[PDB]
């Protein structure tokens, strides 16, 4: 948990939708965020990549094929911008 | 007959370039724009590559970038609060 | 800096039908026309084939079912609307 | 007199969407169909015309600029294939 | 004696962004809404039309080329669902 | 090597396979051509289907249809409230 | 339900995923859209072709070939100016 | 030994976007450009190749799968035309 | 047992060209059509298959690789639309 | 010189050979034309698509579906009339 | 199964292979797509190169350039001779 | 300015159909024909499938069909005569 | 040699070009014609097929990939119309 | 039976350049226009993408050789014509 | 005193087909040839132009839309190479 | 004064074809090139214009309607890329 953890207001509002998912999926969200907090590279299926265009400076990982986390590491802080479907986030 | 105008503002450089490409193809810019509008109707969509903007994501990113995000003490504490106990 | 205007003469039906598609696509009509103009400059041409409306697969199947005589009858326009609107009258 | 009314299975499914419109718009759909059943010429705003594509004799008219009816008259029968937006049909 | 006025919660939230706009534009929003409340035709530039997509049962007009109002008249009520750009509403 | 994949229903897979057969390619080759085209254009080079319903707009509409909107006495009163006095 | 799939290399997988996410689509949604479009059109509804530079890229290339570019003595000095001091070395 | 460094006006504009990326990524951009300046061969993941148009020998390599550098070596000049996503460049 | 035989006006026109072929080939045309009239399955070389358009179920088979028959079975009618080369029909 | 080739089935081989010969081209000339066209255009210079009936074929299909075809009691009587007596049986 | 094949020079094969690679297909797949397109259109669906020289016209031109044409005194005399009296 | 006319005779049915397709696409038949001519110039060729006629082959076929071909006693005799002894 | 042998004037004029070919090629021309005269099926490489369009009623075989024979069997007579390249004959 | 006329207004340069391509293709201009009209009816659209002239590969290579500074010098137009015409002057 | 007149052997052969034509058309051929012999501009409909294809060094004019004359003026000689349709000459 | 004359290797090969033209037409080519070398505006019939395609600043003028010169002025140099028909160049 080397980085500090910060999240947007919108991230909390997104997590109201995430809360409705099965417990397994919620823990997998937490496991991905924990990997990111420790600075660890994600799995190939997470297709982790930097964002282009207006979203430049931020990254996107697939926790599930249709469940995307938008985040960045800035200074010493893992910042969580949004979590949701491709259609909800872009 | 009931005709209306369909119009856009565009930069001068863009206007010139578009006019020149249309000249080489053999049609006017007005005819080209009508062809585009009818094509969009005939396909029920724009038949070539677009851009997507998202205001919600843009505001979230801007809030974080301005240093106004919310701290969490751990992933476990964050999940506990954001799932209201799940 | 310098800004000009691009325009065409089109009838009302076309303007509304085009505006509706653009709205459903998340675009203003001005944005859409600028995208077309830029795409034409980028491609050095119109980057799609010009054509008439063509039925998609769902439409083609509806037509074939009718042409095969497999449609469903209705006694009048009013009864048809009542059934298919489930009572909205 | 009048042609027989016939509609496709897909026309019923499309009307699942059309019913959500206000009653006035539903009546206007019904009025256009009633004109067609009686062989009446539609109004200029209905842009009634045969389709030149692969349409097997079917026609297109606009109940609204973005509400299209695909139909034909065969024998003494008004056959209604689809009703919906340009995006739904083409 | 005009239609009654109703707006959604989301319409109230959208109006925060509208409030950030110049007074001229806010007034133009109010002018269109009053025209609709009185049952008057809007101007050609407002491209007023019924929706036949996901928002079937509702209408949209353009207060500005990039500022859209989604609304309907249901019985004697003018109901205002959203106001904003094409991207934020569709 | 990785995969680009989707689940489709049986009828769609049949029709897609038959069309590709008439053009002279396999479904895998067709989908690879699509992916490379999307990369080469930096976008999808053809018309998109009407998007998934904007949930914000959908909820606003559902609230109104369920009769749960907020009444206002006037446009002026509405603007005064929703602009917090700016107009 | 069955599956449509293709084997692709990592660079292609990520580059495609970025375009698709930024278009508001999951990979599955994009492939389904393509397959349905191919069915609807009776063909691939675009010309297959190599990447072609847009006007802005062509302009940059033309500026360079005409000798009107901007010199820099090192990658490091170039990074200092183009990042406005954010990365002053390596 | 080393090529002269030249960049387009548009390249400087693109680097305004590049500046928003994390320092790690900016350093990776610099590392690729420096390899090119030394005339060295790039690594397989950079998928370096010439473009097959009338592009006077310009080349394309991926600093990331969605971060493309357009460049050429002419005389003893390394000329940098564009840097950005496929959507920005093509 | 057997389908009714129906042919288009254009089919008769096409058979003006077919008549110029040697008797052997005309007999092979007849043999294929008779197999179809009996509802029988054709042989693999005839590459019999439905066309994938809005063609109301019409089918294509090769009497020779460059001699194509367009036909359908509707009710108890074998309907013959065209016979000729790919260049004549498509 | 080296070779460009493809494996094809017999029906395709003959049907292609007929179009190519009738266009005044050997198979080799046609393939060379295609390869040079692909180089010249930076892509396949036509849309890939399934066979689509020309107007004459569409007309024949429309005549049949509207019940306006011509009856015949047997393949034999049809051959006698369409060949003007050249083949009176089988 | 049979083949459609041609001999090309090395440079052309290289360029064709590279273009197909950027589109995401092999040269064999590209040539099969071309053959099926030619069949599906019943013709070649793009512009042909200027044809091989009409040998009849080429020989007529070569005869004239070599100075071996037939002189005529007049257009009327020429027409009388070449129409065998019709004009 | 120096403009000329480019024109063709076409059947009435063809005219109607072409006019209707052009209407649905959003352009006039004159504009469509200009677009075709410029496209043919811009590509240096006709960018879609043609037809090929051949007068020599047509005359040979017609001569045979009219029963006016030349008899040969065998393939060997024919080759001997037509190769002048090779 | 069961069929009688007949050739066009144009066939003789074509054979003046054929005479210039090597002896092996001329004999192969004769061998193909002898096969046809005896009613024997040709080899797969000869891609023997009936002609469509204006040439209907006649056949085409490739004695070499760019050396075509146009012929037919009519009554009891093998009739040779033309021999030459695809460009010369079509 | 009934015959009409299809026509367009084009400048002289276009008419001759188009006529030359059609002649080189073995077609009269009337035949070519009828082929386009029939192809548009057949396809329900214009069966090619509209675009500007684009260099073929030989042209692109000539341009790149010039842009790379690898061209061949000539002292004057007259000497250049003399060399490249091999004395035709 | 006009140009001298020369025609090719092939021109004489072509004139057999020309002789089969109505007197009107033969006379129109003669009228164009006399205009060329006198150095006079032909009419716009004759679309007189130099050839830049396989027949470079020569000119062509259209005596009728489908009747082409290939000719040149070389020194003081009008040299007539071919006369016929576009297909027979190119 | 005058720009330096420069021509491509391909321009020399193209002139192998241009030399076959009559001397008058060759002189007219030379006259157009002489105007360009002196910065003179060409005549309306020369339809001189920059190409908007992928042409890297090169221009097109018509010495004849079917004889095109591809050229540019770079520094003080008239660079001649190609000369020939539209079919030779595009």
């Amino acid at each position: 948990s080397m980085y500090k953890l910060e999240y947007s207001t919108q991230f909390k509002k997104d997590f109201k939708k995430i809360t409705k998912m099965p417990i397994s999926d919620i823990i997998e969200v937490g496991n991905v965020i924990s990997k990111l907090q420790r600075g660890e590279k994600l799995e190939p299926k997470n297709v982790d990549h930097p964002l282009t265009g207006n979203w430049v400076g931020f990254r996107d990982c697939h926790i599930k094929p249709d469940l995307v986390l938008i985040y960045r590491v800035f200074n010493d802080q893992l910042q969580l911008a949004r979590i949701g479907s491709q259609s909800d986030l872009f | 007959m009931r005709t209306e105008m369909l119009s856009t503002r565009i930069d001068h450089d863009t206007k010139i370039a578009f006019t020149n490409v249309c000249d080489e193809m053999g049609l006017s810019t007005s005819q080209a724009i009508k062809l585009f509008a009818k094509a969009v109707i005939n396909h029920g969509g724009i038949p070539f590559e677009l851009r997507q903007p998202n205001e919600v994501t843009a505001s979230a990113i801007q809030e974080l970038v301005e240093g106004k995000g919310h701290k969490a003490e751990s992933v476990e504490a964050m999940l506990n609060e954001l799932t209201e106990g799940k």
